[PDB]
């Protein structure tokens, strides 16, 4: 049941400060890691025990590894959470400052000082004895996060063939890096394809989008970005750290989520929230989490045929209303001929020890869906890639190790990756259509 | 294993044991009165320092044991004048009317047997004076033949006195491109046969590289003989830190024997010095332990007109004068291996002595000093010292072809068969290390 | 079973481990520097032990049963002038020879025959003076060579002078032998003597001591003084279970029955947690360790006190001692954890050894995060690589015969084939030695009295 955060990048650093704030804020724990909860009363509803280890000193440490080739941004978070994080969870490959935003250094450092990450993950494990998996939180155009995430990917698939493994990527935007962050990201894409269980997309230029929409000041920063990622992350977790009756595991919410491996991209939505008054129901929660203007993906589909969706409700919330909102999402949502018009509803408690977010007293709620969005955003992606290599041979002047020592193999690679994310994306729109199953039918 | 008995032969001899006493006096801030100077230093007064070379009076004055012995009257006159005769005895001090000869003929005549018995008894009632003893330290030039024979005299007779003390000889060693006296390589070839015959340990200082050194590092316009005497001092000051001061790893005369003889016939270390720069160099910046260690096997430090990246390595020591931390110099040595500058053998080469002293290097008002909390003195053990011998052996085989001038010292109180032995003996020497040095 | 322990100090390094043992000691059971006890005569109540390790001449000053013998005067001196009554001045042996002339095993156990009489009438006082007697305690200080041969005519005298008593030796090994030839010729020459008279070894290598100096302390640069500090904590806590009786081991013999499987196989290999009586010791609330923790720590190799190179070590005997408020569900999860991670040879089926001692009532008491300590002794073949290195250099060298001056005065061989034979009987004593500890870590070691019945 207990799950490792691991934060590759700074990107992964700055989301793992944020959403271990956000934990320590809800779970009453703070940045000094001691209980903030008097110590008269020991009955608890919430479950810090998978995300946080407690001590003797009755302090939560928790359960993160950092894995980034810059230590600027480690040392960062560990100055702003001096007493939180334990320094024996660190780990910044004694290289010094990241070098190449590339796959392939990021991949070299990786199986060069993997005997350094694979003890400290033994350490984490052995501490404890429930064990359900781990957690990634990494961008796929970070070269060197892409190429850390890759190798603890094939580290955790080739050492724990039992542990269910879930990441988070968050996909870039139209920039200028794309010509050559592209490739990182489908070379990460390729290795989910590969080993990886599931996978929550994010796209960084829909989340600029919605982080302008939502706040007043236009110019939004990076730590914004990561803020709304640690409640996103709150949110689809929300119902793993206070289990009442019915989830109390990850492992039921992605049977319900994930009808396939080969199917394993989740695009998440949230919806209202604030980074104060109330004024949406729960069925006007729903309904904008249907509308395209709260998914945190760029949707550019008039209609994505969706497959498998999953909200939670966070709020006092009525029966008459949920049913009304599930029977117009029922009406609205179309859904393939072959797979089952399945709607899930979760309703989360709210943390007692968590202060007031703004706008009390207003409803919310997250959705986990499984559409036609995340193909299309694949299929950019995978077509700038196409059209970036080519044109243009000039991804074999920057590379590391054996992708230095001959660029045919990286020529290869790349190539295998572009197949294999051609297959996915033609297998995601054989199941859009109804002659999907009709091998059995 | 405490008193070091020092004897400063010749004029320069004389000259570098005057201001190696007035380094030590510096270094402990030692004026001619003292009572130690004065009795309340600890620990630049009694005991230890001074009680290595100052020996310890009744008064609690503490005089310097040194033997001048000089046939010039004018070194004596001069070394009188000074507060040097006052702070030694005036019957530790030899005088002589009349020089020897041009250089070594009469030097090792029996004109100095007769100085010899006197400096044998003045010594004997010296060490009945101190109680317990070291070894024997020598400070005579080789340029100058008549010191350098009068010290290879005192060294045969210390030798066969007591032979239980190993006995250190420091030789100046002239400049190998000029040669001042046409008599200069005989008498050092000569007096270099009669150390390998009764000396345990050598040193090799040549002028020419320390003028360069204060040329270049140190950057004055007219380098002078007053100069080359401080750095002499500074140097021997750095070797003998140890035993006057204490620090965190504190080494023996014993450790320094043991180490600089890794063969049966292994005498001869090589001395270099680091940091040695101007004033505004140190004003500029300050340097790293690594910056020092890798200046410490260049060719300007290692006072010799020698190369030693073409030499072989051999056993090193390393003293660190001042505060230095142990995993740094660790480090450093790793570094330095890691480089590979000078090429190994497959005996010493895990052989660095690392000797750390507490008692900071201090900067002498005449030749200018970096100004470091860290200095590093380290004695060396290279094949190029061969090299420098192959060098003055051939020189010495083309004048003793010509030599222009046998009938001298064929008459006086030598012949062609001493000359021819002592030549063989070198070249033999010369070989022996070059085998020795290349068996790797 | 349990008798008196005489402590045996020899060399510079063995008089600076002794004098920080017995500083160690003073603090523990209160007594301090000046000699006399500081807790008052009236409370008797004492639930440690000072008779086997120190002598009760008057009712508050409590002497130790300690002897120092060494030939540089300055550092007795150093140590009498700083523990001002506290050591007995007729138990320092300097016998007024000087300055060690060199670092030679020659010279010192030559210094050591000299004046074995006066260190033997020393010993017989301390005898007459005691009423009871289990063994000595020597401190070799291998790296020193008048050090190491004052240690092996010590032990040589010890061996045939008293039979009936155990001698246990501790012989400090260096990270980076500076001369290598003289420091590997010494500890060959001190191992001889180990193999031949000393029951028990225990072998303590700088360059662990270094790393934990380094790692657990502030600053960079590392003092022979807490350096020698962590082999002094660690006799300490060694001989607590004499000290403080715990209720399992009672005695160095009954220890040792445990700790020693043959007399061939005498060489132990010691680690402990992160020190809690150390000078930076404010760096140990942070980690908030249980005893399964401190088990981990105690198998791990980075707290090991010697060379560990784990390249599958072959272990015979585990023994660990855990001093605070121990659980016993804990130990039993360790030895559960540890019984399926620490490899044990299929011909002996003898597990590790876990015993509980008690804290003193007067140290200061640790906040519960390193409240209980813990040390572990393992008889592990990784010390014959320890040893490889001399012997590697020993045949490196002695196609020469290098530094063979140094060697051949002061013994009773003045010629130089008298000492290689020497040195060559004792390298084939090391290597027979290396070669018993090599097939002991195979089964057929067992089975060499099972093909013969
Ligand atoms: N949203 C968001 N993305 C970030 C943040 N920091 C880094 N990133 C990601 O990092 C990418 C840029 O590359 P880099 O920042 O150099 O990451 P990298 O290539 O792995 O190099 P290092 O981070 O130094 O290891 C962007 O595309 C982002 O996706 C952040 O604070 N917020
Ligand atoms: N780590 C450590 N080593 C020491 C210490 N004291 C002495 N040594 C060892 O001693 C060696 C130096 O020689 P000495 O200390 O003079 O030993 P010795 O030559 O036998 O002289 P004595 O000990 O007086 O008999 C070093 O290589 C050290 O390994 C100490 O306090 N700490």
């Amino acid at each position: 049941g207990e799950i490792i955060t691991l934060q590759a990048g700074q990107c992964g650093n700055h989301v793992g400060k944020f959403l271990w704030s956000q934990l320590a804020k809800e779970h009453a724990i703070g940045t000094d890691g001691l209980s903030q909860l008097p110590d008269s009363s020991t009955e608890r509803d919430d479950d810090t025990k998978p995300f946080f280890r407690e001590n003797s000193r009755n302090k939560f440490t928790p359960r993160a590894i950092m894995m980034d080739s810059e230590p600027s941004v480690i040392a960062d978070v560990e100055n702003t959470f001096r007493g939180f994080f334990d320094p024996r969870n660190t780990w910044v490959a004694s290289d010094g400052a990241s070098a190449g935003n590339s796959w392939a250094n990021g991949y070299d450092i990786g199986t060069r000082n993997q005997d350094d990450i694979l003890n400290k993950i033994d350490k984490e494990i052995d501490s404890t004895d429930n064990f359900e998996g781990f957690q990634l939180l990494h961008s796929v155009a970070g070269g060197t996060g892409s190429g850390l995430g890759s190798n603890l990917l094939e580290a955790l698939c080739d050492r724990y063939p039992k542990k269910i493994l879930t990441t988070y990527s968050v996909f870039p935007a139209r920039s200028s890096e794309v010509v050559v962050q592209s490739y990182n990201t489908i070379l990460a894409l390729r290795r989910l394809i590969e080993d990886s269980d599931a996978t929550v997309v994010f796209d960084n230029a829909s989340l600029l989008n919605i982080s302008g929409k939502v706040f007043r000041n236009p110019n939004i920063d990076l730590q914004h970005t990561n803020q709304l990622i640690s409640t996103i992350i709150s949110s689809v977790t929300n119902s793993i750290r206070f289990p009442s009756y019915m989830y109390s595991s990850m492992s039921s919410i992605y049977s319900t989520l994930i009808p396939s491996p080969e199917l394993h991209f989740l695009s998440p939505s949230f919806t209202p929230f604030t980074s104060a008054h109330k004024g949406h129901s729960s069925y006007d929660v729903m309904l904008d989490l249907l509308d395209p203007s709260n998914s945190l993906v760029s949707t550019a589909m008039n209609n994505p045929t969706y497959f498998n969706v999953y909200n939670t409700i966070i709020g006092n919330v009525e029966p008459r209303q949920i049913s009304r909102a599930m029977t117009k999402l029922q009406q609205r949502i179309k859904f393939p001929s072959w797979s089952s018009s399945a709607m899930h509803v979760n309703i989360g408690r709210r943390s007692p020890y968590l202060p007031l977010q703004p706008n009390e007293n207003e409803v919310s709620g997250m959705m986990l869906s499984n559409m036609s969005t995340v193909v299309n955003v694949f299929e950019n992606a995978c077509n700038t890639f196409d059209k970036v290599f080519a044109k243009g041979a000039f991804l074999n002047n920057y590379n590391v190790g054996d992708l230095f020592q001959s660029m045919q193999n990286v020529q290869d690679e790349f190539a295998e990756s572009r197949e294999v994310v051609q297959s996915l994306m033609e297998d995601y729109v054989a199941a859009e259509q109804d002659s999907y199953l009709d091998d059995v039918l | 294993m405490r008193e070091v008995i020092s004897i400063n032969v010749g004029q320069a001899g004389c000259q570098i044991g005057n201001a190696c006493w007035e380094l030590y006096s510096l270094e402990h801030g030692i004026k001619p009165d003292g009572h130690l100077e004065d009795g309340l230093s600890k620990p630049k007064g009694g005991e230890e320092g001074f009680s290595t070379f100052f020996h310890e009076t009744g008064y609690g004055k503490f005089v310097p044991r040194a033997i001048y012995v000089d046939l010039e009257p004018n070194v004596i006159d001069e070394v009188r004048n000074g507060p040097y005769k006052d702070l030694f005895h005036p019957e530790q001090l030899i005088s002589g009317k009349e020089d020897a000869a041009n250089n070594y003929a009469r030097g090792h005549y029996t004109v100095g047997r007769e100085i010899l018995g006197d400096v044998l008894d003045r010594i004997r009632k010296l060490a009945d004076q101190c109680d317990g003893l070291q070894g024997f330290l020598f400070t005579h030039s080789l340029g100058g033949g008549t010191g350098s024979g009068l010290g290879s005299l005192l060294l045969e007779e210390l030798s066969a006195e007591y032979g239980k003390k190993s006995k250190l000889e420091f030789a100046v060693y002239p400049a190998p491109q000029v040669s001042t006296s046409v008599v200069e390589p005989y008498n050092t070839v000569l007096t270099t046969h009669t150390t390998l015959e009764h000396a345990d340990c050598t040193f090799m200082v040549d002028n020419e590289a320390i003028y360069d050194m204060c040329k270049r590092n140190l950057d004055i316009p007219r380098p002078s003989f007053a100069n080359l005497n401080n750095l002499i001092a500074q140097v021997v000051s750095s070797v003998t830190a140890s035993l006057r001061f204490d620090g965190s790893l504190n080494v023996d005369l014993n450790e320094f024997q043991t180490n600089l003889v890794p063969y049966p016939r292994i005498h001869f270390p090589l001395v270099s010095y680091s940091p040695v720069l101007s004033k505004s160099k140190a004003f500029h910046e300050s340097n790293s332990v690594s910056e020092i260690t890798n200046a410490c096997f260049e060719p300007g430090n290692q006072m010799v007109k020698c190369d030693p990246r073409d030499g072989k390595y051999m056993a090193t020591c390393l003293l660190y004068r001042g505060d230095v931390v142990t995993r740094d110099v660790q480090r450093a040595v790793e570094q330095v291996k890691n480089k590979k500058t000078v090429q190994l053998v497959d005996w010493c080469p895990t052989g660095f002595k690392i000797g750390i002293c507490y008692e900071p290097p201090t900067a002498t008002p005449n030749s200018q000093l970096a100004t470091v909390d860290r200095a590093v003195c380290m004695l060396s053990n290279t094949t190029s010292i061969a090299e420098a011998w192959k060098r003055i052996d051939r020189k010495f085989d083309l004048m003793y072809a010509k030599r222009a001038f046998v009938h001298w010292y064929v008459g006086e109180g030598m012949e062609e068969g001493e000359f021819t032995e002592a030549r063989e003996d070198l070249a033999a020497l010369e070989r022996d290390y070059i085998e020795v040095g290349a068996d790797s």
